[PDB]
């Protein structure tokens, strides 16, 4: 929890804006994450080499 | 809340505050919150919960 928007509050947060969530199993051996953002919000995502 | 150790109770120090916090400050007694005891930093901080 911090400002993401950088207003050094660190309640304005996307952890304060957006949901997430995440789940494995070995005896599947198999992942998934699933996310909504709060109050009709999206996310979205930018990648540099990875 | 100092993020990098989410040490929520963690000073902040007076140049650098941001204008944002104060619109909490703004928000929040105009919302006539008021701490119901006096507060202080001790050594620097406050506990988390506080």
């Amino acid at each position: 929890n911090t400002d993401d928007n950088d207003n050094k509050n660190s309640n304005d947060d996307v952890d304060d804006h957006i949901n997430a969530s995440f789940s494995y199993d070995a005896k599947t051996g198999d992942g998934l994450f699933q996310i909504n953002a709060k109050s009709g919000f999206k996310v979205a995502i930018e990648d540099k080499g990875t | 809340t100092n993020p990098a150790t989410g040490n929520s109770g963690v000073v902040t120090g007076s140049n650098d505050i941001t204008y944002g916090q104060i619109n909490d400050i703004i928000g929040m007694f105009a919302a006539d919150k008021i701490p119901t005891t006096t507060i202080q930093a001790n050594n620097g901080q406050i506990n988390n919960a506080d």
